[PDB]
């Protein structure tokens, strides 16, 4: 629960979030520090979209494969 | 004790900036007969105003080899007597009935107030000094006078023992004469100072070395404009248009980089700062730092400066045997100011025997233990702190270590493994 | 006209203003596009958000940027 | 010893040299991985055989492990 | 007279906006601003950013004698 912001109302945060995206990026800062690749989540943050934005490529080729021929 | 005398001390208070730097010609004379023993020492003494914000204390004889001709000094208590007392070491004793002249010189810190405490921006800033008319020191004193030498003319008020003359920027005291031993007269003044009055309230430099031929060193400043509090309002427009406006504030400051400094980068927490101009004298990496906003008195900042450096310009070697030397700290600017400095040194891992030769005292806390890309065992850090630090301590040290030759080439030994079992797992699947 | 690129830093100039020089507990009132920035890099409470959840606080708000200073 | 008498060390890598090999070491390590992933997607169970999956991932591994050690030294995260 | 026009151009009409215009040019609506001088009574500049991109005001604490601000 969130009292810096909409105050004096605050914002329930983790009730009112699709929290999808920082549970992709915070299990991806946590596999990378694991290893002691010691990543700054700034970075993990704004280089996140490139990775996916990779992976629904080939995605995009199975989908088409599966439509047509490959 | 043998009987010692100040034969003759003649004073100079230079006040022209945010520090009071305070030197002696002292004309250390022995009284004592042929009886008496040839006297190897002899004692300073700090005023109890002033001994808890001594930044420096250093003596050299009067002689042209000023890097060698520096006295060794320790600090020193005598017993059922307050104040800090500091012991001199000559270089030769003082026979009964000969005489050497030394030159004390230091720096007292935040000892310039601001008065009145708060200004607006066409307002000018006043600070008071107060400091002592005699020269405090355990034995008598046959003459001395005082110079002081203001950061301008318009001196305000100033103590007018002994018909003090004024001249321009400078006050003349004295002679006075046959003063005894711990006498005192609290010499004050108030006057125009508008220099500016910078501290950085705290600094962490990080040295991080690397067999890899690189030195990556980081200093987070936080900087603080502790002038004379800014009152009313910050008229953008008036301190675009008139000169006159804000004449205390700070707008840049300029650091003297390591003369090999390559990849300087100046940012902040928020990202970067696109102010800086950087301009590679062949002595020097002049770089003129400009903060987002000019500070007014009780405004603050923080910004990080770091740098590479190539190593055979500070690491040196014996096989096995490694030491890294430092000049002891960044000169981020001339008569710069800092309450409390961290210096961490982040050893390759596997560093062993760690030694090192600080230049004088500084508090070392228990080695950390620092992990980043690649580590396993991790990086031996050394950790030490100090305090009210200034430009003369940005001296020397050294510090050694051993270290072997395979272990560069197990790092990437370590890495391979990572990939290897990547294919050994599609081999299995 | 020389072709360098000019560049105007004023935001986070005035955010980290904002991150140093005023008490902590400050409440800075601002139109509601600029409410997650003053919250992010300024570290202020602030009255309104870009998540528009309650109109009648962005109307309370706008009522008094309308408003005669009176 | 003390100070002046001593030596001094530097990698013997030198700052000219790590654009060539992380390159050349980079290629090497492609070549053989596309031949491991062609070679191990068109074998079969009856085909298949260890010891050559063995001797490409292994040496695959080698020339990528440097590679990319070189590739970091040369953006400059020093390690 | 409203609060936010009172806001934007507290000072302005006196900036030589540029060379060919008269003080007072305001770039983006080409006109040159009406009403030029005024006091603000219950707000104080706190910072303009050098090129005035961003303008932060201080609300005055209520007065301190009870009277009015008028």
């Amino acid at each position: 629960f969130d009292d810096r912001a909409w105050y004096p109302l605050g914002r329930i945060i983790g009730g009112t979030i699709y929290p999808g995206l920082m549970i992709t990026s915070a299990a991806i800062y946590h596999v990378l520090h694991f290893f002691h690749i010691t990543i700054d989540i700034r970075n993990v943050c704004v280089f996140l979209a490139p990775l996916f934005s990779s992976f629904t490529t080939i995605v995009t080729y199975h989908l088409t494969k599966e439509l047509k021929d490959a | 004790a043998p009987p010692l005398i100040n034969e003759d001390v003649k004073r100079t208070v230079d006040l022209s900036s945010h520090l009071a730097k305070v030197t002696a010609e002292v004309v250390l004379a022995h009284l004592g007969g042929g009886s008496t023993s040839r006297a190897t020492s002899f004692l300073l003494a700090l005023e109890p105003e002033l001994e808890a914000r001594l930044a420096h204390l250093g003596v050299q004889v009067k002689g042209e080899d000023e890097e060698e001709n520096n006295l060794e000094v320790r600090e020193t208590k005598i017993k059922g007597k307050s104040g800090r007392f500091f012991t001199v070491k000559l270089p030769v004793a003082l026979d009964p009935g000969a005489k050497i002249s030394v030159i004390v010189e230091t720096v007292y810190t935040h000892v310039l107030h601001p008065y009145p405490t708060q200004i607006t921006q066409s307002e000018k800033q006043f600070v008071v000094f107060e400091g002592n008319h005699y020269f405090y020191s355990p034995y008598p004193t046959k003459t001395q006078t005082m110079r002081v030498k203001l950061a301008s003319r318009n001196v305000e008020s100033y103590t007018k023992l002994g018909n003090p003359t004024r001249s321009e920027d400078l006050l003349d005291y004295g002679p006075f004469r046959d003063v005894p031993a711990y006498s005192q007269d609290t010499f004050k003044v108030h006057y125009e100072n508008n220099s500016p009055f910078l501290t950085i309230t705290s600094m962490t430099r990080v040295i991080e070395v690397s067999h890899w031929g690189n030195i990556a060193v980081e200093e987070n400043v936080d900087l603080k404009h502790t002038g004379a509090v800014l009152k009313g309002p910050f008229s953008r427009y008036d301190y675009q248009r008139q000169p006159d406006s804000g004449i205390s504030s700070i707008r840049s400051f300029k650091t003297i980089l390591p003369a090999a400094a390559q990849d300087v980068y100046y940012r902040d927490e928020i990202g970067n700062v696109s102010t800086s101009h950087l301009l590679i004298l062949d002595d020097s990496v002049e770089m003129e730092i400009r903060p987002r906003f000019p500070l007014f008195g009780g405004w603050k900042t923080h910004y990080i400066v770091g740098y590479n450096l190539p190593s055979y310009e500070y690491l040196y070697n014996l096989g096995d045997q490694y030491a890294l030397k430092m000049r002891f700290v960044d000169h981020v600017f001339d008569e710069q100011v800092i309450d409390s400095l961290t210096v961490k040194i982040i050893l390759p891992e596997g560093a062993k025997n760690i030694e090192i030769d600080s230049p004088y005292e500084i508090s070392r806390a228990p080695d950390e233990l620092h992990y980043t890309y690649l580590d396993t065992f991790g990086r031996p850090v050394i950790v030490a702190y100090k305090k009210n630090l200034v430009e003369q301590h940005i001296q020397d040290i050294v510090v050694h270590y051993t270290f072997n030759k395979v272990l560069m080439l197990q790092e990437p030994l370590l890495v391979v493994a990572a990939f290897y079992i990547l294919f050994f797992t599609v081999i299995i699947y | 006209g020389d072709g360098s690129r000019i560049i105007f830093d004023d935001f986070r100039e005035a955010y980290y203003w904002l991150r140093h020089n005023t008490p902590e507990d400050a409440k800075v009132m601002s139109w509601w596009d600029y409410g997650y920035q003053i919250t992010a890099m300024a570290n202020r409470t602030i009255l309104v958000d870009n998540n528009t959840w309650n109109n009648t606080h962005i109307s309370r708000v706008g009522q008094a940027m309308a408003s005669t200073e009176e | 010893m003390e100070l002046e008498a001593m030596s001094r060390y530097t990698s013997p890598v030198n700052p000219a040299v790590f654009p060539h090999l992380t390159v050349v070491l980079l290629a090497i390590g492609m070549f053989f991985t596309a031949w491991f992933f062609v070679y191990e997607v068109t074998s079969t169970k009856y085909t298949r055989d260890i010891y050559k999956e063995l001797l490409i991932s292994l040496v695959a591994s080698l020339f990528m492990g440097f590679g990319v050690l070189f590739l970091l030294l040369w953006v400059g995260i020093y390690v | 007279n409203c609060l936010m026009y009172k806001m934007c151009y507290y000072r302005f009409g006196q900036v030589y906006t540029e060379a060919k215009r008269p003080p007072g040019f305001d770039r983006v609506r080409n006109a040159e601003i009406g009403n030029k001088d005024f006091e603000l009574d219950v707000l104080e500049e706190a910072y303009t950013t050098e090129h005035w991109l961003v303008r932060i005001y201080k609300v005055k604490d209520l007065d301190n004698r009870g009277l009015s601000r008028t």
